[PDB]
This record gives structure tokens, C-alpha cells and sequence, in this order.
């Protein structure tokens, strides 16, 4: 199980970073049914094939997880500008994508990476890729993997328990990135829920051995 | 041991149908067996850890037949409507009741919660940010429908009983009525 | 007690199917009949329901091998009586009316009475050491696209459909007392054997079909009512 | 509006979750 | 003697607040009442003043845990006499007029007389092992921007406000001699306990509010008079 | 305390280096209330969030410091031009930003990096980032952390005791840089002053757990 | 320890005047401190033996003066109006409170009853032939009146606290509200 979960899963495919915002938020949680695409729903920045990965299928069975996750971020550039990756601990929110923190229209004078929080820089001219390990900085014993309804407006403190923090990417100029995620070495799963109700249509898009 | 409400199993009941379900400890305090002396410490203490044991006793006749399953889901708040089938029940810790033989079944339920303690009671002064009194869910589900003979009984009954094997309490306060 | 490997999850018993057995069912009649393929339940139609743990987990891998175990729980009482024969058939299959063809293979006859359950290990007898999965390794179709022959021609692989089957036939006709039910349901469980193996991680065959909602930004995305 | 936000009154309790009394949810 | 860690600074006693206790104060009357949260002093208004060392340092971290110590110095003389009851209340709070609700919790009754000071350890009893900070981890607002619901909706986190309180009620009414003052001031100190913990470095909640001037180039920037 | 002070604090966010000047001066002193932004005052090259960092909050309590500081300088370029970082010892001044030394209009023939002082070069094509450690080259035992008024014109020798020297960045052509600062391994603090008078308004920009 | 109702001593109070009296356990169940967790076992059990300890805390100023006596009378049912003076109190097990010094006093009360057990609760179904919940009486009486100085306080307060040193219960039954 741990061996399966430690291989990388691709989250975001060539998504824009914009310097008008604070940064691109990544909620610290493993791949699961929470990030599953359904035919008809609103278009998100997330990829459609996260739900059908081996790890997502495994994480659908376990509702608890503890330990660190590892994020492989690739910046589509060869410039000398530093792109900062800031770690936020468990504050109680759950967001993703570009966001203006406290709805301001200027963040170069008040960057998130120069507030006090733990930060690491990428220099694409040297190396466009990085691998960063985020800790289990939360009050709870276990982090909740999934809910029955991800968009339900219930008790706000319990709503944020599905994440252990955030990972915020902030550029200098407009540039694209791609993001993977995997389990750390120090990582556990528990609270086995068993297999859910499922569907498949793989048969239809393939010939048989008898033409 | 403390008995809770009776469960009616009929011939109309299909596979995967919920006969009964219990959010614990909430439902053993303020719905089922409300005048039980088991509920007295919950009035004063705010927090606690709870390991339970649930016995089930069925009484169907020899000419009847059917199967019932009871399982437990740990930390089930906002995840009761998923992984909630007969197949999920067979995977998780469970017992199986044959309705003809009338075999007894005992569910040993440990404390598996994402926090250290579970909150015992809601209150007007207390926060609404944390929904209290729920660290687990119990489900009583039909595995195979009840069947009967010619001019036979179209239903039979099951009775659950609960007890705390290890109920530790923490954070003493003034006594309050339960929910 | 929690499972450590995928093989540990495959060792959990899971209800595949159910079939009825009545007093009207004559001798040699197929009560049950299926192709034993943990890759796909059907080759010629869509599946939707509660798949067994061993099938769910086998969906994550391109290869599988080893014996498969079965368990036939008869939802009955003491007053029900009869006999059936479970038969694992290899390479070539039997005719529905020809019971003798099923009897020639690897069989286990169960005398129903006081005991209302029987276990059956299915031997792994194939030309290869492992079997490749009948389902696809990668399927980019997300929005139920209307398939054509060009789409099938440009598939990831070719489906090697299995001809191996298990069947349950009537040996002695069910003869219950008049006071009890004439027909009974039989629950068919399955799991991977003690030497069940899996290899070659791939896209999952099965995916959640109930209460699937993608995450949104809390609280920016209209959470403040 | 978004229908996932609030459950209908017949199926749910005061806390905006499926009621324990409402068996037909499955 | 200099502090080596942040926890060493948290172990320094610091004056939180002050309250008066007079002969007019009837029995069961709340002399003192506050939410014990080292994250924020107020949830519903601005703070400006000399914050305690343990609050200042706790402002640098996202998480805190362990018992909190209190000390109630009564600015009085030998001729003052009376009794109060300090009460740590958990989960649910008491009514202002209902003294009995406060008495049911974790209490310490202090007989004022010759001794004019009392210590009180507040036990840490929560559902979690640690508590997250009520204040923000990152706040880019520098120029006192007029807040709206959209700004709050796009905040860093959600404030988990504490309901845990300490209260000081009159047990026996203060009965000083006619020659001395009828009312006395009571100084309320606080520090972190011996097993007080902090974790998760963040933006500081508190920042200097008095004599803040940024540096300039000396002597280029008009230093030559 | 030492563990907190050894993490980097971002000083300057994308500030211009101009070859018409001697170089961009950086005064050798840790982050504190000295570099705190106040709403209404004149706009400086310094970032606004230096005052609210963990380290700045710690350094407000200690008025003495001794030992080395470490400066992470990133040049926003991928060119083959060398950018020199010259160390100046404690001379008695205190300046920052671009400055023409002795108000001349030409510094390519008389560079600060080729005068005799200790210097290190950055070659952005190889690596746009560097980390340099500046020594405690001063006559005094301790360096003064802060003053009550940073802009007060008092005794000139005492005025310069808040720094231990300078760090001057000189380019070939016009280019931008970003600067962090942290405490060295050989570093101490002393002279505990206790907590000052403070203010906060963090409550106002967040919802409660009860909506 | 569990506190009960406050007692007011005034200058008007004469010698031999009852400040307060308690029929135990009845009055500690269904009048004084009714929401106490000490009263929880009395709901279910019908019989019991009870040994108590009662602490008294006075708070009068240094310029006041007076004497109060508290005593116990064992098996006092239909004998509360005789041997009920200050002299009878001084004979029986007692404590003496000086109202100026504010000395504490502790009454150790054993179980001395003419039957084996005392009945805990009355009920509609239960007999009226035996009056339950009374094995003893406590009396708080003025020994010497309260006095005060010129323009002084004309009253001061005493607070009793009770606890069971040895409370054995017998005869389990369904839980009922106390009186």
C-alpha cells in the first residue's frame, strides 16, 4: 500500500501562475474521490484522470491518513526569476488555484513568502523542477481523506479537517506550472471503509481476441 | 447490558435496506434508553473515550429463513451515505444473523477517532463549529430478505443490547440534561 | 487487523452474485453459470453495483494469477434438503442441457441439509504462468463517447477473453417440507486464494458511481449564505 | 442556487445532515 | 539568566488585566470573567496595550498546548478580609447570576487575610492534543483597509473560537474596617505552565504600536543641518 | 531562539541595480522594528512585512547581537555578466539602496569591488543565487539592534553603532535583485528588554466557526 | 464536597432559634443541591446505609461576635420537637462556631437507625406505611446572639458542605425522579 502511494500522481497539467494574485494554492491532501471528474459538472483546473489512479482507488478505502506528502512542482520556464513555494500549516480553510488573500490588488510589497512562514525557491535557469516535503502540522491525530459531499456547507471547523495546510506558489512574471503529489516516507493510513459502489465501461472501447 | 429499541424485519424488506442505524454515543443518550444509568456520567463530563460491546438477539421461527448483517463505521460524520452497502459492511468489522437458527452476535467496537476525545453534549454556550456525540456509526442491514411458509408470519423481531467495556471521561462540569 | 498489501484486501470475502434454487428445478439444470475472470464481470455490457474486494483491487493491475476461492451460502433451514455439484471447467465449455460434460471436469458435490454452506477452491490451470487483464490499461474516454470501429482499432490493447467457467447443477432435486418455502436464495462469495498474485500497476477499471462531487474553494465559492 | 448546500427538510435533521430516522437514503 | 527558548519567555509572569472588589459586591457576583485564549485577547474588537510575554510569543506560532498558570495579587492590607472562588470552566459556560454552575467545575477557594496572593494552574482539557491559533497565519492588510464579506471569505483560515473561561466570584462579601478603603484592585497575571508547548512558526499577531519610524540613509538624507 | 533567527527573512523584493551608481548598499543588521512599515510614512525599497516576521519580533526583545549574518542574494537574470558583492567593515555610516560614493558620475574605472576590500562574484548563467557570510568586523563588543527613533540626528559615532558594516552589490548592466537575511552559526543575542507596547487587528479579517 | 443553601445569621436572632434544619438524606436529594452528582445513585437504588461528613464555613468580621452550634439527632422521625434545645445539642455530637474568629467545624455522622436500611424514595406504587428518606436530623441553632459595632453589619453568613464517607446502596430498580 505504502509502495503504491509513494509513486507520483499528476494533479495540475500546465496551469497559469499570475503575479496579480497572492499565489496558486495547493491543499495538502492525497489523491482520492474528492478530486474525481464527473461528466457534466463544472470545469476545474484539476485533471480528469486523478480519480482512476491506483493511489486514488486505495485512498477511497482509507478515511484516515497521517504523516508528510511530497510535491513535485515543474515551472515551464528557463528564466532567472525565483518562484517561491510557501508552506502554510493547518489554519482551517480549504482552497485551490489563484486567490487574492483578503481581496487586495497588490502583493509584491506584501508577499506570502516574505511574511515569516517556511519557504523554498525554484530558479528555472538552474532547475525548473523541485521536490518539497510538507509536514503534518495539524491539531488533529488523523487527517480526514474524503467526505460524502465535498461541496456541502456544514460545520466550518470540521469542513477544513480534510487538509493539513496549503502549498502556495508565487511567481515574478506570468508563467505556467505542473504539479505531482505522493506520500512521504513518514506516512500512514488507517480506518478501512471497504469498497464503494462503482461503475465501468472499459469493455466497449476494445475488440475481442476473435476480431 | 442495556437494551435499546426493537427492530422489525418483514418479508417486504429487500437486500441493502437499513433496518436501523445508530450514531454513538448521541443516540444511546438522547433517543434510545434515555432513562438508563449508563447515561449518568455523560451529564457532568464534556469529553471521553469509549469502547463498546453490542449483542444482538433474533427470534424467527424454524419455517422462516433470511440473513441480516450489522457492521460499524469509525468516524462516520459526513461519510454515512458512502461506503454504506452490504459489501462495505462485509469488509468492515461485522456480525451475521441467520433468522431461522437464531444465533447471537457480538460487535466489539474500539475507539478510532481523528481527535483525542469525542465531545459528549451540545450546549447553548458551547461552540457549533464541532458537531458532538458522534465518533462512529452502526448499521443494521438486510443481507438476504425474510421469507416464510404458507400462512406463516410475515415478520420477526431483533433486539440490540449495548455496554461500555472501557468508558473513560474527562473535563468535569455542571450537570445538564442530555440534548 | 488493517490490510497492509493489495493481496490482503483480495483475501476479504465479497458477494459476487445470487441465484434461486427451487423444487421445480429438474436434475442437470444450470442453477449458476459464469466466466471466472477477475478483470471484467461482463465482456458484452456495462457493470454498475457493489463489486467484490478482489475484483476492485485486481482492476488496479494488468496481470493476475493463483487459485480463486468460492463460498456458496444457502439461505435455508434444516427442513430444506437436496444435492448440487460445483464444477470448474477449463479450455472448452459444456452445453447447458449436457450435465455429463460438467461432471468430467474438476467437481465437488455438496449434500445440503444441516450444513448450509460449502467452500470451493478453483485451481489455476492455464497455458501461461500469469493472465493479463481483459480491461484496458488506459482509457481517456470520460464523457461516454459514442464508440466506433476506428476508436476500437486505436485501443490500448486487445481483450484476451477467458473461456474458463464455474457452474452449479442440480444432482438431486430440492425436496423441502410443505410447511417451509419451496425456493431458496444462494449467495455466491469470492476472494483470491492464499497464493493469489497481482502485478503491473495501471489505470483503475472501476471508479465511484455514487455521490461524486469535485472540491471547490472554501469559503470563497459562495459558502457565505 | 447550488443544491448541495442545504438538504431538503423531509430527509434531514436540524443540523443539515441526513436524519437517522430517514432510512430510504440508501 | 537570559531566555534561551520561546518557552522560557512564556514562563515569565505578565499582567493581563485588573478588576475591583468592594464591600458592595454581593455573593455569587462575577468580579472577573474572560475566555482563556492565548491566541487572541478579543474576538470582537481591536487590542492595543502591553500584552503579556506568553501571549506575545504565542502570537508567533500557529499551535499551542499545555496548562496555563494564573496569579491573583490583591492590592490590600491586613485589615481587608473576604473570600473568592476561582473556577476553570470547560465546553459550556455558566450564567452570570448562577454561581452554582461555576462551583460544579474545577475550583479553588481563596481566603483573603494576611496572605494577599493566590496561584492557580488551569488544566488543559480539550478534545485535541494541541489547539490551533485563532489569529491569522498571514495578513497582507497593512493600511487598515475597510473589510467586507468577500475579504473575510478569502481569509487564510477560519477562527476556531474557544468557549473555555476562568471566572472569579464572591464567596464571602468583602468586610474591611471603616478606617481603610472599602474597594481594592486585584492584579491578574498569567504565564505558560511548566509543560507549555508551541509549534508552527507564522506571521506575528502583535507588532509595535508606539514610536515606529523606518530607517533612512545616514548622512545622505538631510542629516547635515 | 537561534533556530528561529537562522531561517531566512526576505528584505528587498525585485529592486533595481543601476551601473551609474557605486552599488546597492545593504546595512549589516538583523530584521527588527527598525525596518517596520507604518501606514502613512514615506515609501521605502524595504518590504512592508519585515516587522511582522518571527525573527523581527524576537530581535525587538534583544538590543545586543554579536557574530555573523548570512545574505541570500538572487539576481533576476541568465546573462554571463559578473555581479560583485563587496563587504565593507564598520566605517561608522548607515545607508541603504543605490548611492554615488563621493557624488561622482562614473564608477566603472573606480569600482568598489576592485579597491582592495573582500569581494565575491555572482555569474547568473551558472547560478543567479548566492549565500555570503559577513563577519563581525567592528570595534564594539556588541552591535545595537534598534533605537527608539531611527531618523533622530544624535551623536554621529553612536548613530552608526546599529550596523557592523555594509554589503554592496554592483552590476555591469541594469538588472533587478532580491535579498534575504539570516543569522550565522557563530551568532549570539543578549540584553533582554522585555515585550513592547503592541497592537493587532487580525480578528476583523476572518469569519468565526459559527459563520 | 457539595455545598447546600446559605444560612443568614442576624442580630435579631435569639438563643435557641433554629437558623436551619435538614432531614437527611431527603433534603439533600429533593431541596438542597438537587442537580448534584452525589444524588445520582439514589434514583435507581431503593435502600442504603449512609455515613456523612458536614463542614461549616462562617464569615463574620473582627468587630462582630457570637456563637452558633450545629448538632445531629439520630432516628429523629416523630421526635424533632423534643430534646431540640441548645442543651440537647451540647449533649449530642456537635460543633461550635465562633462568628468573629471564623473557625471551621466538621460533623462526622454515622448511620444509627432502628432498621437495617433507610428507604431512599417515596413512590405512587410504594407503601405509605413507612415514611422514607429520613434516618437523622441536623440542627443549626444560635448559642449566643450576633452583635456588631456602631454602624456595623447587622448580619453575616454561614455555608454548609456535605459528603458521604460511606454510602452503600441496595435493591436495584428502574430510575425515578427524586420526590
Amino acid at each position: 500500500i505504502k509502495d503504491i502511494l509513494r509513486r507520483p500522481v499528476l494533479l495540475f497539467n500546465h496551469v497559469e501562475l499570475d503575479p496579480d494574485y497572492t499565489g496558486f494554492f495547493i491543499p495538502i491532501m492525497p489523491p482520492s474521490r474528492m478530486m474525481q471528474y464527473k461528466s457534466g459538472d463544472k470545469e476545474t483546473s484539476f485533471q480528469r484522470l486523478i480519480g482512476r489512479t491506483p493511489q486514488a482507488a486505495i485512498m477511497n478505502l482509507f478515511r484516515f491518513w497521517r504523516g508528510s506528502l511530497r510535491y513535485t512542482i515543474i515551472i515551464h520556464s528557463t528564466d532567472g526569476h525565483p518562484i517561491y513555494v510557501t508552506h502554510v500549516p493547518h489554519t482551517g480553510n480549504r482552497v485551490y488555484g489563484l486567490m487574492k488573500v483578503n481581496n487586495l490588488h497588490e502583493y509584491t510589497k506584501v508577499p506570502i513568502f516574505g511574511c515569516g512562514l517556511t519557504t523554498e525557491m525554484i530558479i528555472p535557469s538552474v532547475n525548473p523542477s523541485i521536490c518539497v516535503e510538507v509536514p503534518f502540522d495539524t491539531e488533529n491525530n488523523w487527517a480526514v481523506t474524503f467526505d460524502e459531499d465535498a461541496q456541502r456547507n456544514y460545520s466550518w471547523r470540521d469542513k477544513g479537517d480534510t487538509v493539513t495546510g496549503h502549498l502556495v506558489v508565487t511567481p515574478v512574471v506570468s508563467v505556467y506550472m505542473s504539479v505531482w503529489v505522493e506520500a512521504g516516507d513518514d506516512f500512514e493510513v488507517s480506518n478501512f471503509y471497504g469498497p464503494p459502489s462503482v461503475k465501468t465501461n472499459d469493455w466497449n472501447y476494445a475488440f475481442s481476441d476473435e476480431h | 447490558w442495556m437494551p435499546i429499541n426493537s427492530i422489525r424485519v418483514t418479508v417486504n424488506g429487500k437486500r441493502n435496506d437499513l433496518l436501523a442505524q445508530y450514531y454513538i454515543p448521541e443516540d444511546f443518550l438522547s433517543t434510545h434508553a434515555k432513562c438508563a444509568p449508563n447515561t449518568i456520567p455523560f451529564e457532568t463530563y464534556v469529553y471521553g473515550k469509549y469502547e463498546l460491546e453490542m449483542k444482538f438477539v433474533a427470534n424467527g421461527n424454524k419455517f422462516q429463513c433470511g440473513k441480516v448483517i450489522i457492521s460499524v463505521k469509525f468516524d462516520s460524520y459526513q461519510a454515512d451515505n458512502i461506503n454504506t452497502g452490504f459489501q462495505a459492511a462485509l469488509s468492515r468489522p461485522h456480525i451475521m444473523l441467520d433468522l431461522s437458527t437464531n444465533n447471537e452476535g457480538v460487535l466489539k467496537i474500539p475507539f478510532r477517532y481523528h481527535r483525542a476525545f469525542v465531545r459528549n453534549q451540545t450546549h447553548k454556550t458551547a461552540t457549533a463549529g464541532v458537531r458532538p456525540g458522534k465518533f462512529a456509526s452502526i448499521y443494521v442491514q438486510v443481507l438476504s430478505p425474510l421469507q416464510t411458509g404458507e400462512g406463516g408470519a410475515n415478520d420477526m423481531f431483533i433486539r440490540p443490547f449495548y455496554r461500555y467495556t472501557r468508558a473513560e471521561f474527562a473535563g468535569m462540569s455542571y450537570k445538564v440534561p442530555l440534548t | 487487523d488493517e490490510p497492509r498489501t493489495t493481496l490482503d484486501i483480495a483475501r476479504i470475502w465479497g458477494l459476487r452474485s445470487t441465484f434461486n434454487w427451487g423444487s421445480g428445478d429438474e436434475h442437470g439444470k444450470e442453477l449458476f453459470n459464469t466466466v471466472l475472470d477477475p478483470g471484467l464481470r461482463f465482456y458484452d455490457q456495462d457493470y454498475e453495483g457493489q463489486i467484490t474486494p478482489m475484483e476492485y483491487v485486481t482492476g488496479l493491475y494488468n496481470f493476475w494469477s493463483g487459485p480463486i476461492e468460492l463460498r456458496f451460502d444457502f439461505v435455508s433451514n434444516a427442513f430444506h434438503t437436496g444435492t448440487v455439484i460445483i464444477s470448474a471447467e477449463y479450455n472448452r465449455s459444456s452445453t447447458n442441457t449436457d450435465e455429463c460434460q460438467s461432471h468430467s471436469t474438476y467437481t465437488k458435490t455438496f449434500h445440503l441439509g444441516e450444513q448450509k454452506s460449502v467452500h470451493f477452491t478453483v485451481p489455476y490451470i492455464y497455458d501461461t504462468v500469469v493472465r493479463r487483464n481483459t480491461a484496458s490499461a488506459y482509457l481517456p474516454v470520460t464523457d461516454y463517447d459514442k464508440v466506433d470501429n476506428v476508436s476500437r482499432a486505436q485501443a490500448m490493447g486487445i481483450r484476451a477473453e477467458s473461456k474458463m467457467r464455474v457452474k452449479v447443477r442440480v444432482v438431486n432435486v430440492l425436496r423441502p417440507v410443505a410447511s417451509t418455502t419451496s425456493t431458496i436464495e444462494v449467495l455466491v462469495y469470492m476472494r483470491g486464494g492464499k497464493n493469489y498474485a497481482l502485478h503491473g500497476l495501471k489505470q483503475s477499471t472501476y471508479w465511484p458511481s455514487n455521490s461524486v462531487v469535485p472540491i471547490d474553494s472554501f469559503p470563497p465559492d459562495g459558502y457565505d449564505p | 442556487d447550488n443544491p448541495h448546500r442545504f438538504l431538503p427538510a423531509n430527509v434531514s435533521n436540524r443540523w443539515n445532515e441526513y436524519s437517522s430516522a430517514y432510512l430510504p437514503r440508501v
